[PDB]
RNA sequence: GUCAGGUAGAGAAUACUAAGGCGUACGAGUGAACUAUGGUUAAGGAACUCGGCAAAAUGCCCCCGUAACUUCGGGAGAAG
RNA sequence: AAUUCCUUGUCGGGUAAGUUCCGACCUGCACGAAUGGCGUAACGACUUCUCAACUGUCUCAACCAUAGACUCGGCGAAAU
RNA sequence: ACCUCGAUGUCGGCUCGUCGCAUCCUGGGGCUGGAGCAGGUCCCAAGGGUUGGGCUGUUCGCCCAUUAAAGCGGCACGCGAGCUGGGUUUAGAACGUCGUGAGACAGUUCGGUCUCUAUCCGCCGCGCGCGUCAGAAGCUUGAGGAAACCUGUCCCUAGUACGAGAGGACCGGGACGGACGAACCUCUGGUAUACCAGUUGUCCCACCAGGGGCACGGCUGGAUAGCCACGUUCGGACAGGAUAACCGCUGAAAGCAUCUAAGCGGGAAACCUCUUCCAAGACCAGGCUUCUCACCCUCUAGGAGGGAUAAGGCCCCCCGCAGACCACGGGAUUGAUAGACCAGACCUGGAAGCCUAGUAAUAGGUGCAGGGAACUGGCACUAACCGGCCGAAAACUUAC
């Protein structure tokens, strides 16, 4: 999606990219992770692209998703259940919600879970 | 859709053919030399295409006594009266800059299958 | 640059004065049947339970 | 009279005139205004016309500015701003409640676009003030980009309020003046004028007639 | 788009085959010369058996430069290579014929001897 | 001071890796100026400057071919 | 002249333009023969002059990223 | 030899200026041994402008190509808590000269560390508080400031005025520029760290195929948005007032005369309006107008204190091309504010899988394919919430 704007997540582009994957594959992994407020934010789109890419059955979908995910059991589940649990939602298959602020660093939490109404 | 399209409609041209870089074509251009009118034709290759519709743009080059020459155009310009697509190229590029650092036989396209 | 005069109890104070916090704005929400006071950022969290009302 | 418009900045292209020349155009909207009020000398004090433009939704309007357009018999807008005419001659055609559209301008006519420009940020002497910068190599020790000397020694031992520094940029008034309205497109409320306007896209602009070209 | 110490083609049979910038000539402080526009120069190498020979400082006028130049109809000419012609004080070339293609802004500077001289004018 | 996996490689160089070992002790954010460290740059190409400082550039292997001068070894990986 | 104040000496070369440079001239303020004199191939992170190539050194600067700066939480100095 | 030796850093260049006028250009004139063209000299005029190189450490200066012109000066010979470090002024070494020597030389040559987190005034931006006799909001007037002002060539007038000839205008018109500035991103061009493609090395996804991590985004070829110049557009005006030098009119004192003494005029890039921008904390704190225009309690009834509110706003929330933070602007379910989704524009350049041809590397088809950020339009799917905090009036006097 659009890129960030500022400097990169994780402090720097390449790191960005691969926290990016691993929080997603936990994502999918777990349906619900806790982060801090930003990176919920980075992730948001970032792992809906990749449902709607889950949400179309092809093997073309299968690669890209391999592509950028690089864990076979999270690609099986993404295709497995979520990409049929949301077949009929269009869009808007993450949920943000803010959660209490950190203690070390006070640094704003977040949580971001999948949505399991429809 | 894409805002300004409803004041750009209108001066959209017919009779554009259809042409991708790497092909070759003689593009018409009419010139006044002292108010008289004359016609005079820059026969070249397609190198690229930069892409806006109204503002859209093709650039042509030619080998000419020894010097290459770019000519760049707005595809929708009424000067350019008529652009004739004498051959097809085989290219795999958008942008064959390159082109400007070859020269001679090795300034050739290959003829589209 | 080096302070050229040790400076002085008003305008020490003038400046100390601006190194302030504000308290935040709570709102009410009703966990377990009581109510508890909780910051509007955090209102849907309570409200789902996932902010530690100890 | 000054005649003049509230609009917003659509975007920019190009056209080709008759003789086959690129002119490079922006688009304005000078979308309808209703006359909200008139100022007159007899009772403020100067001859101007306040007029409205925009769309906006009555649960959005505060009660002051409903009242004050209920006064006019109106519906509220979202923008409001006034022309200083200068005479009363000029005003004796504006009457609160009549309607002006693109089609008060015409071919060949040189508006003033008065707009807001973008904004830079905090900027520095080189963007801000077209500093020269200091030099690359040679020996420059962290000076790449800094203003340098800001007043001389101990005479006036001061630095001459007007000095130029850096700080806030953009985001002001600017009205640039001699632009020619290429055409006006009547029945769809657009005109084109002839070359850049201030400000970003959809933005508040008002086309005014030129006082140096009219 | 040409600089002071710039390197020109001589574009005509003068005996010149190199120049070099010294002014843009047009108004004071002027930077660049594109096509149409004469700068004084210094031959810069020459054929041995020319009338103009090395280190002559002449006046030329640039009819091809690399850079893009628009023009009025929304189109551009550009070249591959930047070439000048030598010239006289007179407005019209030192040499008795032309080598290469010219650009057309010349027709409208008045060079007519150098635009019915070119094999061919862009 | 000793030991010295793999694949490219002349190599104990360099790139990536195995075994093994780390992520080393303030963080979270954020497109300000400015500083530092990297990158790219139309046209021109030393016009900069005390001075081509700094950058850019050449760079490897194999064939061909190499100058004035020389103390007859060289210069020489000349240059190309 | 690592030596010449006078001096930017004179003549030629080199540049579009030559107080440096090169080759000479001799009026050597104030060279000169083991505090060696005059040459000399090879060598030099030496000093000086030049050409080619190459370039953000420059015309004339623009943009991108990272570490700071900047904001939030923790700790928490200094010369004066 | 007046301050500074318990420290006032020294030349030139860079960056950035600022003021004078003793004017270099541009503007206005008087006299000429001023025919015209072009000058000489003096007077008035400081608004803007006043180039790039070679030689030299250079200032100075010599020269080269221009230019309307390439002004001279003050500001610690402006400016090193802003840069440099070629010069000069440590310590090394050498030449020449002086000295028996140690050494020395307003003699030369080669080398030779430029520190500092800004307290206060000053300056460039940005907020918080109170005030402008109720509390709010929309639009404004402008006192007072800041910005800007440059200029050339060609052509008509006119080969005319003038001149023997060569030569050749005043004045008034028309066209195109140079430098500078501002806004802008349609075009050109740059850049692109979550775009696309090719590709080398190595490891991995069991393997094939297809991909991924790392090697400057590994390198390479392009590249929408945004930022931008090398790009696009526009500007300096027109007119008026009062004038400088200068030119006068009518005119005494002084029967004639004189621009002056009484009075009346012409007169420049300088001054005042004019153009652009800031602007009511402009304390004479302004104007037009709209909205709310109310609800109790205590102290002891005189004033005060507290509280709940209206109109309105603030925070929280969703964002922005607005931005250091703050501020600003938009949205907040009576909703398209952002993300996702769908479609389009655009960028790359023809995905994977299959089939086929060839021994193969590979090529063709399916097929403008696949992938994809910023731009546009749809779409409440996801978040903008079962919400808190602020915030409204003594009277008196005269006139009416
Ligand atoms: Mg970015
Ligand atoms: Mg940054
Ligand atoms: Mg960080
Ligand atoms: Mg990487
Ligand atoms: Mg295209
Ligand atoms: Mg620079
Ligand atoms: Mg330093
Ligand atoms: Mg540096
Ligand atoms: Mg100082
Ligand atoms: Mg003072
Ligand atoms: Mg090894
Ligand atoms: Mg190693
Ligand atoms: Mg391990
Ligand atoms: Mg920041
Ligand atoms: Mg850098
Ligand atoms: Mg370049
Ligand atoms: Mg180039
Ligand atoms: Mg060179
Ligand atoms: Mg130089
Ligand atoms: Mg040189
Ligand atoms: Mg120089
Ligand atoms: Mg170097
Ligand atoms: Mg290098
Ligand atoms: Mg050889
Ligand atoms: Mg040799
Ligand atoms: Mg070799
Ligand atoms: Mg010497
Ligand atoms: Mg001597
Ligand atoms: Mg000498
Ligand atoms: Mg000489
Ligand atoms: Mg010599
Ligand atoms: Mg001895
Ligand atoms: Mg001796
Ligand atoms: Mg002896
Ligand atoms: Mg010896
Ligand atoms: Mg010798
Ligand atoms: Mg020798
Ligand atoms: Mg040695
Ligand atoms: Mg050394
Ligand atoms: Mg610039
Ligand atoms: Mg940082
Ligand atoms: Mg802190
Ligand atoms: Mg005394
Ligand atoms: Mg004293
Ligand atoms: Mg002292
Ligand atoms: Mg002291
Ligand atoms: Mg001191
Ligand atoms: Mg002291
Ligand atoms: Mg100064
Ligand atoms: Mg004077
Ligand atoms: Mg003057
Ligand atoms: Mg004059
Ligand atoms: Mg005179
Ligand atoms: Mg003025
Ligand atoms: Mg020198
Ligand atoms: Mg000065
Ligand atoms: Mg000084
Ligand atoms: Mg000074
Ligand atoms: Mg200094
Ligand atoms: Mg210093
Ligand atoms: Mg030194
Ligand atoms: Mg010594
Ligand atoms: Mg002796
Ligand atoms: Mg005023
Ligand atoms: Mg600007
Ligand atoms: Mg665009
Ligand atoms: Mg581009
Ligand atoms: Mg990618
Ligand atoms: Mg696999
Ligand atoms: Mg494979
Ligand atoms: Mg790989
Ligand atoms: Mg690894
Ligand atoms: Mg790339
Ligand atoms: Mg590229
Ligand atoms: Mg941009
Ligand atoms: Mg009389
Ligand atoms: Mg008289
Ligand atoms: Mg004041
Ligand atoms: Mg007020
Ligand atoms: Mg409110
Ligand atoms: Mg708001
Ligand atoms: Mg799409
Ligand atoms: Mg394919
Ligand atoms: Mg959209
Ligand atoms: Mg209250
Ligand atoms: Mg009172």
């Amino acid at each position: 999606p659009k890129p960030t704007k500022g400097p990169r997540l994780g402090g720097s582009s390449s790191h960005q990219s691969a926290l990016l994957a691993n929080l997603a594959t936990s994502l999918f992994e777990h349906g619900r992770i806790k982060t801090t407020e930003p990176k919920a934010r980075a992730l948001r789109p970032y792992a809906e692209k990749l449902i709607t890419h889950a949400k179309k059955g092809a093997l073309h979908n299968r690669r890209e998703v391999m592509k950028k995910i690089r864990d076979k059991d999270v690609v099986h589940t993404l295709f497995a259940e979520i990409g049929p649990f949301y077949a009929d939602r269009n869009g808007g298959y993450t949920r943000i919600i803010k959660v209490e602020n950190r203690k070390g660093d006070n640094a704003p939490m977040a949580v971001i879970e999948l949505v399991r109404e429809k | 859709m894409n805002t300004l399209d409803f004041v750009d409609q209108a001066s959209l041209r017919d009779d554009i053919p259809t042409f991708s870089p790497g092909d070759t074509v003689n593009v018409h251009v009419k010139v006044i030399e002292g108010s008289k009118e004359r016609i005079q034709v820059f026969k070249g290759v397609v190198i690229r295409r930069q892409g806006g519709g109204i503002s859209e743009t093709f650039t042509v080059r030619k080998e000419s006594y020894g010097v290459g020459v770019e000519r760049t155009f707005p595809v929708h310009s009424p000067n350019i009266d008529h652009i004739d697509v004498l051959t097809r190229g085989d290219v795999r590029r958008a942008k064959l800059y390159y082109l400007r650092e070859l020269r001679g036989k090795k300034a050739k396209i290959k003829e589209k299958r | 640059a080096v302070p050229k005069r040790r400076m002085s109890r008003a305008n020490t104070r003038s400046r100390r004065a601006q190194w302030k916090a504000e308290a935040p704005g709570l709102v009410t929400v009703s966990v377990a049947g009581q109510q508890r006071k909780v910051p509007r950022r955090l209102l849907k969290a309570a409200r789902l339970g996932l902010v530690d009302l100890d | 009279a000054r005649k003049g418009i509230l609009g917003t900045k659509l975007g920019m292209t190009q056209v080709f005139d008759e003789n086959n020349k690129v002119v490079p155009v922006t688009v304005v909207k000078a979308g309808p205004n209703v006359v909200t009020r008139i100022r007159t000398t007899e009772r403020d004090g100067y001859s101007a016309v306040q007029l409205a433009y925009g769309e906006i939704s009555p649960r959005k309007v505060i009660k002051p500015v409903a009242g004050q357009f209920a006064a006019a018999g109106v519906n509220p807008r979202r923008h409001v701003a006034e022309l200083r005419l200068d005479d009363e001659a000029a005003v004796a055609e504006y009457e609160v409640g009549q309607e002006l559209t693109a089609e008060i301008f015409s071919d060949g006519a040189y508006v003033d676009v008065t707009g807001t420009s973008k904004g830079k940020g905090f900027a520095g002497t080189m963007k801000r003030h077209g500093f020269r910068g200091q030099g690359a190599a040679h020996g420059a020790q962290a000076v790449h980009r800094r203003p340098g000397s800001i007043g001389g020694c101990a005479t006036p031992g001061r630095v001459f309020k007007g000095t130029r520094m850096s700080g806030r940029m953009g985001n002001d008034r600017v009205t640039t003046q001699n632009l020619k309205v290429h055409k006006v497109d009547a029945e769809n409320g657009v005109l084109l004028i002839k070359g850049a306007i201030p400000g970003r896209n959809g933005g508040l602009v008002v086309v005014r007639s030129a006082i140096k070209r009219g | 788009m040409i600089q002071q110490e710039s390197r020109l083609k001589v574009a005509d049979n003068t005996g010149a085959k190199e120049i070099l910038c010294i002014r843009v000539l047009g108004g004071s402080s002027r930077r660049y010369a594109g096509i149409g526009d004469v700068i004084v120069a210094t031959v810069k190498d020459a054929i041995p058996g020319g009338n103009v020979k090395r280190g002559d400082v002449v006046k030329a006028v640039v009819v091809r430069t690399v850079k893009e130049r628009r023009r009025a109809d929304g189109s551009y000419i550009k070249f591959d290579e930047n070439a000048a012609v030598i010239i006289k004080n007179d407005n019209d070339p030192r040499g008795t014929r032309i080598f290469g293609p010219v650009g057309r802004e010349l027709r409208e500077k008045k060079f007519m001897k150098i635009v019915s001289l070119a094999p061919e004018v862009l």
